[PDB]
DNA sequence: CACGTATGCTATAATGTGTGCAGTCTGACGCGG
DNA sequence: CCGCGTCAGACTCGTAGGATTATAGCATACGTG
RNA sequence: GAGU
């Protein structure tokens, strides 16, 4: 994102950056849930020919 | 043909008892608007019954189904053919 | 086992429907051309004793009332899988491999010098597997053992079956009416719709969802065939087979073990009294307290305080294994000595956490018991913690402290 | 590449209990394979000894 | 640390000295007392300036 | 301050005036299902709209039809809490008038033949309770409501389908609420293609020939027009300067006497301005020129009359010149150009195979019904039945309001039919969307997603079901006779029913309500989800969907939604957040007015959104003027700047807006990473109710909110004063001023108590008045499972002290003392439900007695006579709770049987033993038993014992009521008798029983006499009606399954208290599991004495970035710093005055707090209550983003005496010496999560296996084992652990001689491997051969 | 003979299906025109 | 080549049980105690 | 719904 977040966390985010952190931070746990399955498959690929 | 075609009449019944009692009937209901044994209405009913797949997944979930939970009850464990 | 008689041919679905074709690519004939010969839309040139016609050239309904009158007789064209069935028979895999070989030397293009090859190599192997084309087809239909297609009663007096018994069902009702309609003389149209139903539903039976529309449930959903039983996740294979379900295991979570050596962790009384039930039986009736196996088991429901003297005992020098999901290195499962606790979950040493990537914001742990001499020995050999130390990928010490 | 190497190996039952297990077996079946046992995968499969 | 001993060492002495370590360890850091309060995350006086 | 709020004052550090209250909670629930039940009489809704959709019907045969006149609901038969133990589902009776009208063959419409009237049943409909929950089967259930693609239109496209090439291929989809779907796509080769269903592609003209539109109507609907004169010899072109833009010119353009572009030169602004200014129409050009360009319309040979150019043909020199000499010397030529205005139509009709209306629509007819044969009446029909039939397509008013709208009409709502104009609009917007001028919509916006909550969706299942229903009727009409046949006779419930039931209980959305928690509950009512039918799949899921998108902001929250794989799909509701009345969602935002911002509110839907700009809630304003600052933080066009003051439409109304209800309970959610915050919000749903309902010090405001808009907590309807307390109910007498004039007025509330839940938690609501108290309307008269005093109480706070302590708070563990046991705080209440059916088998019924075999004195004592345990018995695992016996068949016995049962004859009894025990290593108290019985199936004793109870206490409970509203009653009469007749103690002297004969003057009060004496006798005839009903219901036979004869239901209560592996957390997602309680002589100590009781470790905060928590914690220590002060004060008794000068200045301490309290409104007294109950912990509120500022919290510390660090010294508990430093130590307020270790903790050495496979089951209810998968396999394999490998493979799971024979070994003491074949593989073998495989084993 | 299970015939004319969902995933690898 | 099709898509844990319709009305026929 |  062009405008990155100014603030920190022991000052406080107001309403604003809060929701411009939610993007980022939802697209990794995302990333955790989903693609994983992708890693694991490639374990499995090679497990299988090892 | 006989139970099936008993069964029906056990059914249309009901369904004229469901119109005027506003409410489906229960077992005993239908047997007395027919004259006849609560143990005859139940025995039919029951045949009614119909079946469940064995492999169909529970939970709304594609996770596992009924196979997976249910056991041999004849085959009793290690346990016991060790102690016969 | 058991098994149908099928009063007209049927293809195995598997051998026709699953690419390459094989019987398509056996007879070099295109897929939909082999369809439109299946469902009865047209015929197909089996021996054309005059060469005016040659092999394995359809010919629609009213193509075949030309020919009819003009050469007849000296030319045979049938319909369906009788049809592909004999022409299969009738082909001579020695002479025809002979032929093509003959044909690859002329000018082997390099996509055709590939399919060539390829149907080479079928014929070869065809006759090296002792495989007949006939077999293709199907005339005997096997029959699962009961059991595997169990029919059982729940407990309310409901029943429960596989969904193989609805689909042999639909079978056997469709092969008997045709029985019954040839014993009836039927019009061939009628024999046609029936011949047809029978090939649906023995195709159902075996793959359902592969040909078409798979044949569904009341509840909408695909009944499962028996190709569903091999095919995939839930399949044999993958969930039966290479991973089973185990006894002498249990669960529980896991909390820090500070105190812990490097070889220990804390195992909870009541969990290492049942993962244990056979070897304090056995000590049991060593000490001569336990008459029977059947005292030892009542004693040991009464939990008296003589057994936990034994439990004790007995896992002195036993090795338990611990594991935790997912298994991504073999670290992740590891061999302890179990330190008896009195509290429900298990105790984990700190500084094997980093293998096992254990953080206890409520992650479990599975315990195994290594039940023979055999296996108690790798235990503490080959899977002690005290004794992997050292990553396997990089040769680094995994247990560092955090 | 990985997936067709496994698939290539001599054993079929390692092959078909990785992937593709319909296509597997008509190779197998027609190919009149038969499987000496040599692999891992195919001894945990008839649960014998590594 | 852990690696050279084991090289040197061997593994008894190794797994003897990581627990050895783990108990001193986890000791010190409670008797250090060491904890988290608001006035610990220093600022940057030069915080609004650079923005 | 309302009277609740007397009793304890939340102090509020928010600075934001809170223009408007939060609004029910549960209001999208109600709203919608009260629509749906609602009887409109016009603008039909929910029931009646299903009805006149479909009504009236008539026969196949047209003669018979039905006709539908009015419908209701029937009052439920059991109440709901009858339903809840019964096991039955909470439903009105569906009761609709319908008029069976027939019509004369011989007379024209001959309607006054035969006409019959009457009122049918069909199925009963589940109804929604006050709180919206349904009662489905005796369980609490809530249907979630939906979020879709709005039926309507939508311009797409897949950005470089053929990844080669990678050209963008723009298509368009009419979506319908019924009916076919109809798209409109481009291909490579730039033509406009149509599919149905995406069944097979066709040429989009296609479908304009079905509209019957020829080839000239479609090139003048879709094209412009170049005219060309051919004037004496030269040809002559008319000119549109601006479509010579961006291209090459060809030729010498010249006009008049001046020549502007030479050949071969480009066309730039200046030439097309120089030619629009000088006024250009006509232009000599090139005969050459026109070889390319495609003829428009028809022209023929006047002469000959035949064809000399057909439309959509390529012109040429020869066609050109044989034109002119025919006699034409004007040509309309396609305006078309390769960057603008595209050709697609035109070569899209050279593609089309189609000719005319009639070809075009057997060619539709083809594609869906390929093979069979077309007839003229079937692909007329067919057409018309797709798209332009009122029976199977509509759009409805949402579909054609959002196809209106992106067609940029005026009206907004119209036709749910397609017409001609719609069609062809579409695909000129499609067209344009090639051509460049305008965009695609994206799915992911709001504008575009609608919300479909329970009404409509129960409204959808009744339509299928009386469509169902309808087939069967048409089939009945038609063969049926008009005279004989009744209504009634052809109508089927089941049906109808059977969709409904099927909707509520099969689909995904409608689910077990949670309800392990108030906000559980409130927040689960208020989810949406993506999934179900007509929704995505979580395979079919993408990333775009999911994540956060610019229109959420003030209708989704953005921090709230399952870390699973449903990660993006389910979602909550933000706080203010609405459902719109098409069904799109609103926010509320303030408008300002030329700077100054108004009062005035106004809902924004997502696409009204964008268009005004917006200020933040934080600009500041300027005492009801305008914006302080000149530049001001705004946003639009879903993106944020600076702004003027003046520039400013809008700004939101609340800082809580964006969020949910859950993520608004975090307090300082500002100073916590989002993650960690969403992680914080989920498990807050899942904080177990303690024993004793703590408040939380360090709140945020919402809590009030919640817990009383949940409806968990009983509230007071009409205020007034408590007449009577009691644990079981409470009666409070209503104020005269709002008190009707009509009956007694005096309100009873009955407490629901000790009721199991369906996380099997416990549910008892406390009263928390006192007798004889003055409460007002809308105040918490009884608290719930997880409220206090009115607030939400999930947990309970407590003194934290951060710092490591040797390991035993590793990573997240946690280490928390002895005393937090030893007050039982955390322990917890879980009522669990065990039942023993007695079914009827083939052999014989089982019987519930007593009598078994083989049962100790000890077990039968707690059993009485029925064989069912006594009320208060302590139960623990193995212990029989129902007796119950089977009847056994023949067995055969093994000869060593048979000798030793000769030896000892001990012959083997008929009765076996399936009795209902207690689950092992579960222990309880038996709090409660049920009885159900069939009717007819002799009675226990103990059921009748059961009756007893009920019909005594149900006479005590309705003879109580009808006691305390006879004195309520003759209480006013008393009053009313006095103004006019005034003897007061006179008229009490001869029994009240003879009272209502005495009357007043004839005046209005008289009357009044009349209406008390009415409502009395009312009243009394009542009361009769009402026993009759309950006795019945108490006498009332129940009908159970087919083949079970009895049930017995016990409920066991167990205390279950906090232990190592159980979990607890905070709010901002700060987990933890016990690890070890430590005595109280270890914990770390202050110098005051005062021990921690539980120690957190640091290191899971800077890797967090949790910061809340540390927030939490500093004020959670001024908070009870302050309340230390409150109560030494008042241990010490110094004085009301003293009291009150310290509480004024702490309430009003911070920089620009919002709420003022003076204290010199509230009597003495008012302030003792309220001081009591701050001494605890004075309780603050730090709202959402409008939160407490770190000088605020300091300034708080300093007026406890605390330290501004809010670090204190602590001394270790084992040495008595001090920690090196300072800790930070305060009160953060914790949850016991559900997972308690109990749940969790299995083992399992050998039991039963499963049926085919042979191997163990899972799962630790069916006493399964753990599974050793693939993952766990390969470990071993790689170690090369080979025997352990095999022992799991085989002695351990399949192998069945195998597994005995270790066992017996293992017995024996030699650990000997006696390994085999696994079953399962001999299974696969069998299973390959039944495919029709052979495999076969060779032996060596 | 009875009890349980089956096969059977009924006489205005009526003579080509549809229906209930499916929702469209993704990067890759082969196979007829 | 293009287009249509087929094939795969991490590992353990959990919770809870459960739902639809309708087949007429009567006379003769076959098998077991 | 729980760790990954
Ligand atoms: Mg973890």
């Amino acid at each position: 994102i062009e405008t990155p977040i100014t603030a920190n966390f022991r000052e406080g985010l107001n309403v604003l950056q809060y929701f411009i952190s939610t993007h980022g931070a939802r697209k990794g746990l995302a990333d955790t849930a989903l693609k994983t399955a992708n890693s694991g498959y490639l374990t499995r690929r090679l497990v299988d020919v090892a | 043909i006989h139970i099936v075609k008993e069964l029906n009449v056990y059914l249309r019944t009901a369904r004229e008892l469901s119109h005027k009692l506003d409410h489906e009937p229960s077992a005993e209901e239908i047997a007395e608007q027919l004259d006849k044994p609560v143990d005859d209405v139940s025995r039919m009913l029951r045949l009614n019954e119909r079946i469940t797949s064995v492999d169909t997944p529970l939970g709304g979930d594609s996770e596992k189904a009924l196979l997976d939970i249910l056991a041999d009850e004849k085959e009793n464990g290690p346990e016991d053919t060790t102690q016969d | 086992m058991g098994h149908i008689e099928l009063a007209s041919p049927t293809a195995h679905i598997w051998f026709l429907k699953s690419l390459p074709s094989r019987i398509g690519l056996l007879l070099d004939m295109p897929l939909r051309d082999i369809e439109r010969v299946l469902y009865f839309e047209s015929y197909v040139v089996i021996e054309g004793g005059m060469t005016n016609l040659e092999r394995q050239q359809i010919l629609t309904e009213e193509q075949y009332l030309d020919a009819l009158e003009e050469f007849g007789d000296e030319f045979d064209a049938k319909m369906g899988a009788e049809a592909i069935q004999a022409l299969l028979k009738s082909m001579d895999l020695e002479q025809e491999c002979e032929q093509l070989r003959e044909e690859l030397n002329e000018t082997n293009s390099e996509t055709k010098r590939k399919k060539l090859t390829k149907r080479i190599k079928l014929l070869e192997a065809f006759v090296q597997s002792g495989n007949k084309p006939e077999w293709m087809i199907l005339t005997v239909l096997p029959v699962l053992p009961p059991d595997l297609r169990p029919l059982v009663p729940l407990d309310g007096g409901r029943f429960a079956t596989s969904d193989l018994n609805d689909l042999y069902r639909r079978v056997i009702n469709r092969n008997n009416r045709l029985k019954r309609l040839l014993d009836l003389a039927a019009p061939d149209i009628i024999v046609r719709n029936e011949k047809r139903m029978l090939q649906e539903a023995v195709d159902a039976l075996l793959d359902n969802g592969r040909r078409g529309r798979a044949i569904t449930g009341s509840n909408k959903r695909p009944l499962k065939s028996l190709a569903d039983m091999i095919k995939g996740k839930q399949g044999r294979f993958r969930q039966n087979l290479l991973g089973k379900r185990v006894d002498y295991s249990g669960r529980s979570v896991i909390t820090v073990g500070p105190y812990l050596r490097l070889h220990q962790c804390g195992l909870p009384k009541k969990m290492a009294l049942e993962l244990f039930k056979p070897f304090i039986y056995g000590k049991l009736e060593l000490r001569g307290l336990a008459t029977t196996i059947k005292a030892a088991k009542k004693m040991v429901e009464r939990e008296e305080a003589v057994v936990w003297d034994i439990l004790d005992e007995v896992i002195r020098e036993h090795p338990v294994l611990l594991n935790r999901a997912p298994t991504l290195h073999r670290l992740g499962i590891q061999a302890f000595e179990p330190v008896l606790i009195e509290g429900k979950a298990i105790q984990l040493h700190p500084l094997v956490c980093a293998a096992y990537n254990a953080d206890f914001d409520g992650d479990q742990m599975a315990v195994h018991v290594p039940l023979t001499l055999e296996a108690q020995l790798e235990a503490r050999a080959l899977m002690m913690s005290t004794n992997n130390i050292l990553s396997p990928a990089n040769g680094e010490p995994i247990i560092v402290p955090s | 590449g990985i997936t067709k190497a496994s698939l290539a190996t001599e054993s079929f039952i390692s092959a078909a209990s990785f992937q593709e297990t319909t296509r597997v077996l008509t190779e197998a079946a027609v190919a009149g394979k038969r499987d000496e046992l040599r692999g891992l995968k195919e001894n945990v499969i008839v649960g014998r000894l590594i | 640390m852990l690696n050279t001993c084991y090289r040197i060492l061997g593994l008894k002495p190794t797994v003897i000295f990581a627990d050895q370590i783990m108990y001193t360890g986890f000791a010190y850091a409670a008797r250090s007392g060491a904890s988290v309060g608001i006035d610990d995350m220093v600022i940057p006086e030069k915080k609004h300036e650079i923005i | 301050y309302s009277y609740t709020e007397k009793k304890r004052i939340r102090k509020d550090f928010g600075k934001r005036p809170q223009v408007l209250d939060v609004p029910y909670l549960l209001s999208i629930q109600l709203d919608s299902f009260q629509k749906f039940i609602e009887q409109d009489p016009e603008g039909q809704y929910g029931l009646e709209a299903a009805f006149r959709s479909v009504f009236p019907i008539q026969s196949y045969s047209g003669n018979s039809e039905l006709q539908y006149v009015s419908y209701r609901l029937g009052e439920p038969v059991f109440d709901v809490q009858e339903c809840q133990i019964r096991g039955v589902t909470y439903s009105a009776p569906l009761r609709v008038k319908l008029r069976l009208v027939i019509y004369e063959r011989e007379a024209p419409e001959g309607t006054v033949k035969d006409i019959k009237e009457q009122e049918v049943y069909m199925g009963e409909i589940p109804l929604m309770t006050d709180n919206g929950t349904f009662v489905i089967n005796g369980t609490e259930r809530v249907i979630v409501s939906q979020l879709h693609r709005s039926p309507g239109v939508f311009f797409d496209s897949d950005k470089g389908k053929t990844h080669s090439s990678g050209k963008v291929l723009y298509n368009a989809r009419i979506i319908p609420y019924r009916g076919s779907w109809l798209d409109f796509e481009f291909d490579p080769k730039d033509n406009l293609f149509v599919r149905i269903d995406r069944r097979r592609k066709l040429p989009a003209t296609i479908i304009l020939r079905a509209l019957n539109y020829t080839t000239e109507q479609i090139l003048d609907l879709f094209f412009e027009k170049v005219i060309f004169e051919i004037r004496d010899n030269k040809l002559q072109m008319e000119l549109v300067p601006e479509r010579l833009r961006g291209e090459t010119a060809s030729f010498d353009i010249e006009a008049n006497g001046k020549v502007y572009v030479e050949k071969g030169r480009r066309i730039t602004a200046r030439h097309i301005r120089q030619l629009e200014k000088d006024d250009v129409k006509l232009i000599e050009v090139p005969v050459e020129y026109i070889a390319g360009k495609v003829v428009a319309k028809d022209y023929i040979d006047e002469s000959t009359g035949e064809l000399i150019c057909a439309a959509n043909m390529e012109l040429s020199l020869d066609l050109l010149a044989k034109l002119s000499q025919s006699g034409h010397k004007r040509i309309e030529t396609l305006f078309t150009n390769d960057l603008d205005h595209g050709p697609y139509i035109s070569e899209t009709l050279r593609v089309d195979p189609t000719n005319d209306r009639l070809s075009a629509l057997v060619e539709i007819y083809r594609m869906m019904r390929p093979g069979e044969p077309p007839t003229r009446e079937a692909a007329e029909s067919l057409f018309e039945n797709l798209f332009f039939s009122e029976d199977r397509y509509d759009l409805s008013a949402v579909g054609r309001m959002k196809f209106n709208r992106s067609l940029l009409r005026e009206e907004i709502e119209g036709s749910g039919i397609l017409s001609k104009d719609d069609i062809i609009d579409v695909m000129k917007k499609l067209i344009d969307i090639r051509n460049g001028k305008g965009e695609v919509d994206d799915i992911d916006h709001l504008g575009n997603r609608r919300i479909r909550s329970v009404g409509e969706m129960a409204e959808n299942q009744f339509r299928v079901g009386l469509v169902r229903v309808e087939r069967a009727v048409k089939e009945r009409l038609s063969l049926g006779d008009l005279d004989t046949l009744m209504p009634q006779d052809m109508i089927n419930a089941k049906p109808i029913s059977a969709a409904v039931k099927e909707f509520f209980g099969s689909s995904q959305l409608s689910q077990f309500m949670d309800q392990n928690n108030p906000l559980s509950e409130i927040t689960h009512k208020r989810r949406i989800s993506a999934l179900g039918p007509g929704g995505l799949t979580r395979e079919r899921a993408g990333f775009e969907v999911r994540d956060v998108h610019p229109t959420h902001y003030g209708r989704v929250c953005p921090i709230e939604t399952p870390e699973g794989p449903n990660i993006g799909l389910i979602n909550s509701l933000s706080v203010y957040a609405q459902t719109n009345e098409y069904g799109f969602l609103e926010t509320p935002y303030r408008k300002v007015t030329d700077g100054v911002v108004t009062d005035e509110i106004h809902y924004l839907s997502a696409i009204e959104e964008g268009n005004y700009v917006i200020a933040q809630a934080n600009s500041n304003l300027d005492e009801e003027g305008h914006f302080v600052e000149d530049l001001v933080t705004c946003r639009s066009k879903g993106e944020s700047s600076l702004f003027s003051r003046d520039q400013v439409d809008y700004m939101d109304v609340s800082t809580q807006q964006v969020v949910s209800v859950g993520a608004s309970l975090i307090p300082f959610l500002e100073h916590d990473d989002a993650n960690r915050a969403l992680m914080g919000a989920n498990m807050q749903r899942q904080a177990v109710p303690t024993l004793r309902a703590d408040k939380p010090l360090v709140g945020t405001g919402m809590e009030r909110a919640v817990a009383v808009d949940s409806g968990v907590t009983a509230v007071a309807k009409r205020g007034g004063v408590v007449q009577y307390v009691d644990a079981s109910r409470i009666v409070i007498k209503v104020n005269e001023d709002e008190m009707y004039p009509g009956e007694a007025g005096i309100d009873i509330y009955n407490l629901t108590k000790y009721t199991r839940s369906n996380q099997n938690t416990c549910i008892n609501q406390m009263p928390c008045v006192s007798l004889g108290e003055p409460v007002e309307r809308g105040d918490v008269l009884a608290d719930g499972p997880s409220t206090d005093l009115g607030e939400l109480a999930l947990g309970q706070n407590m003194r934290v002290a951060f710092m490591p302590w040797n390991g035993y708070n590793f990573e997240d563990s946690i280490l928390v003392s002895e005393r937090v046991v030893q007050e039982d705080r955390f322990t917890t209440i879980h009522i669990q439900e065990l039942a023993c059916v007695s079914r009827d088998t083939k052999l014989g019924p089982e019987e519930i007695t007593a009598d078994i075999p083989n049962v100790g004195e000890a077990a039968l004592s707690k059993l009485d006579e029925s064989g069912i345990v006594y009320i208060g018995a302590e139960v623990t695992g193995g212990d029989i709770l129902v007796g119950k016996v089977t009847p056994k068949g023949e067995t055969q016995l093994t000869p060593e049987e048979k000798l030793l049962r000769a030896i000892f004859g001990e012959k083997a009894s008929d009765v076996k033993d399936s009795s209902l025990r207690v689950p092992n290593g579960v222990s309880g108290t038996v709090i409660d038993v049920q009885v159900f019985t069939r009717d007819g199936v002799e009675k226990d004793k103990r059921a009748l014992e059961i009756e007893e109870m009920q019909l005594k206490q149900a006479k005590k409970d309705l003879s109580e009521e009808l006691q305390i509203l006879e004195a309520g009653l003759f209480s006013r009469i008393r009053a009313v008798l006095v103004a006019g007749g005034v003897e007061a103690e006179k008229l009490d002297k001869l029994p009240r029983d003879r009272w209502l004969e005495l009357g007043l003057t004839d005046e209005e009060k008289q009357n009044q006499l009349e209406q008390l004496a009415e409502q009395y006798d009312e009243l009394k005839h009542e009361f009769e009606k009402k026993l009759e009903a309950k006795r019945r219901k108490i006498t009332q036979g129940d009908d159970l399954a087919p083949g079970v004869l009895k049930i017995v239901k016990v409920y066991l209560a167990v205390k279950r208290r906090i232990q190592p592996g159980d979990k607890m957390a905070g709010r901002h997602g700060n987990k933890g599991v016990i690890s070890k309680i430590n005595p109280i002589e270890d914990m770390p100590y202050d110098e005051n004495g005062t021990p921690v009781d539980i120690v957190l470790n640091p290191l899971g905060v800077p890797s967090r970035m949790n910061i809340g928590q540390i927030l939490e914690t500093h004020l959670g220590m001024a908070a009870k710093g302050i309340g230390d002060k409150i109560n030494a004060m008042l241990k010490q008794q110094q004085e009301v005055a003293k009291l009150r000068e310290f509480i004024q200045r702490a309430y009003d301490l911070g920089a620009d707090v919002r709420q003022k309290v003076d204290l010199s409104t509230f009597s003495d007294e008012e302030v003792m209550r309220l001081a009591e109950n701050l001494r605890k912990g004075m309780p603050i509120a730090t709202p959402v983003f409008d939160g407490a500022k770190e000088a605020e919290i300091k300034e708080l510390l300093k007026l406890g005496d605390l330290p501004t660090s809010g670090q204190i010294r602590l001394y270790d508990g084992r040495t008595g010496e001090q920690f090196e430093r300072p800790v930070t130590v305060g009160y953060m307020y914790m949850l016991k999560l559900n997972h308690l270790v109990d749940d969790k903790m299995h083992a399992r050495s050998t039991g039963s296996y499963s049926l085919v496979t042979q191997q163990p089951l899972g799962g630790k209810a069916q006493f399964g084992g753990q599974r050793f998968g693939e993952m766990e396999v390969w470990a071993l394999e790689a170690y090369g652990a080979a025997y352990t490998l095999q022992e799991m493979l085989t002695v351990k799971s399949d192998d069945v001689n195998g597994r005995t024979k270790m066992y017996k070994n293992i017995v024996d003491g030699n650990h000997q491997m006696e390994p085999g074949m696994p079953e399962s593989f001999n299974v696969l073998l069998k299973e390959i051969r039944s495919l029709g495989i052979n495999i076969e084993l060779e032996d060596e």
